[PDB]
């Protein structure tokens, strides 16, 4: 039972890099898979991808791969994300989701595909206004 | 596949040198020797190929031997003697101390280090019979 | 992608009627769909996973399921606290490069 | 300790069960047996046969 807290908005032109943190705390971090998804207000949604932390291996989006980084620090058991080469039209609210996975330290790992929980909100004003 | 005859050459171990030679020269006369479906037209030949690579390798081995004997004056024979006298620097022993109380592998371990030199001596002594 | 022909596209609806969203597919999609909800100016909240039964640990008036591509989210009695969007998501493909959707945007009675 | 590499590919579930597969000796060699019924780990097998 781990919490999900997120961050706010930053102004940069397309091309910059910004660090964002769904800082997850509260209980055992290992038993859960984590994923991200964003949506700009009034348009479709952009799902980021899952990070299977116990192996510390993630994935991404086909037409976003090349300028993204998601990291799950098992040591501090936190989460970081570094975004690069942005684009102006992408001012979107963000969310970090997760699902209870199972006894990884015991090997059992279902590896489902839905998104149990939901984040709070994070904006990327890709602009200088 | 004639490559089975080789087995016979080992089917008389223990039997000492004299008896081994007798049984060898007499083995010379005694050892004298479907719904094929769609898939079963290309995974099948690739078996035959693997079997024809045996018999051919057998006769190739054989023929390679008989040639080697050609260097040693005799070929197509089984019991072969030639024109060199044995040196004494080679594991001096009584003639009867071997031909009645020894097996061949004993010989192997006996002069395994002389095989090459007697080989070569054989290989040359024939050339004398060319110039003479 | 899974052709989320969300029917109806947007629905200005009242409390207390059988909800039937149709966001079907184009390829073989066996048993993997997902419906979530988000309130105007609020966070999203999960409704249905499993693609065959109700979600677990959730208030289970809903029954989001159906036949393959024709999966309907079923809240027979809408309320004053469901003036919020509804979503369709799929998580099939392997090699793992998953997908997402856009969902449907429900609204209150508008004049 | 050093770099790794995830390898994401297809993994359909598939039958799996062993069968007998026996090694043979190429033309020119032989396979020696230990027909003794008391073969301690090493030591002269007092009856050997060729196959
Ligand atoms: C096998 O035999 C060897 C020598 O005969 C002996 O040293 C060894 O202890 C034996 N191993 C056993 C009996 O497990």
């Amino acid at each position: 039972e781990v919490q999900l807290v997120e961050s706010g908005a930053e102004v940069k032109k397309p091309g910059s890099s910004v660090k964002v943190s769904c800082k997850a705390s509260g209980d055992t971090f290992i038993r859960y898979s984590f994923t991200w998804v964003r949506q700009a207000p009034g348009q479709g949604l952009e799902w980021m991808g899952r990070i299977i932390t116990i192996l510390d291996v993630a994935h991404y989006a086909p037409h976003l791969q090349g300028r993204v980084t998601i990291t799950a620090d098992k040591s501090t058991s936190t989460v970081y994300l570094e975004l690069r080469n942005l684009r102006s039209d992408d001012t979107a609210v963000y969310f970090c989701a997760g699902v209870y996975e199972g006894e990884a330290d015991e090997g059992e790992y279902d590896n489902n595909g839905f998104l149990k929980h939901w984040g709070q909100g994070t904006l990327v004003t890709v602009s200088s206004a | 596949g004639i490559g089975a005859v080789f087995l016979g050459f080992l089917g008389a171990a223990g039997s000492t040198m004299g008896a081994a030679s007798m049984t060898l020269t007499v083995q010379a006369r005694n050892l004298l020797s479907a719904p094929e479906a769609q898939q079963h037209l290309l995974k099948l030949t690739v078996w035959g190929i693997k079997q024809l690579q045996a018999r051919v390798l057998a006769v190739e081995r054989y023929l390679r031997d008989q040639q080697l004997l050609g260097i040693w004056g005799c070929s197509g024979k089984l019991i072969c003697c030639t024109n060199v006298p044995w040196n004494s620097s080679w594991s001096n022993r009584n003639l009867s101390e071997i031909w009645d109380n020894m097996t061949w592998l004993q010989w192997d371990k006996e002069i395994s280090n002389y095989t090459q030199i007697i080989y070569g001596l054989l290989e040359e002594s024939q050339n004398q019979q060319e110039k003479n | 992608d899974i052709v989320m022909t969300q029917s109806p596209a947007t629905l200005s609806v009242s409390p207390g009627e059988r909800a039937t969203l149709s966001c079907r597919a184009s390829e073989s999609v066996s048993s993997d769909l997902a419906w979530y909800q988000q309130k105007p100016g609020q966070a999203p909240r999960l409704l249905i996973y499993g693609a065959s039964t109700r979600a677990t640990g959730v208030p289970a008036r809903f029954s989001g399921s159906g036949s393959g591509a024709e999966f309907t989210l079923t809240i027979s009695s809408l309320q004053s606290e469901d003036f919020a969007v509804y979503y369709c998501q799929q998580y099939n493909n392997w090699p793992p490069r998953y997908t997402f959707g856009q969902g449907t945007r429900l609204e209150i009675k508008r004049t | 300790n050093c770099n790794t590499s995830a390898i994401t590919q297809a993994c359909p579930k598939v039958s799996f069960e062993p069968i007998p597969i026996h090694y043979c000796a190429p033309a020119g060699f032989a396979i020696l047996k230990c027909k003794d019924k008391k073969f301690n780990g090493t030591g002269p097998c007092p009856s050997v046969s060729t196959v």
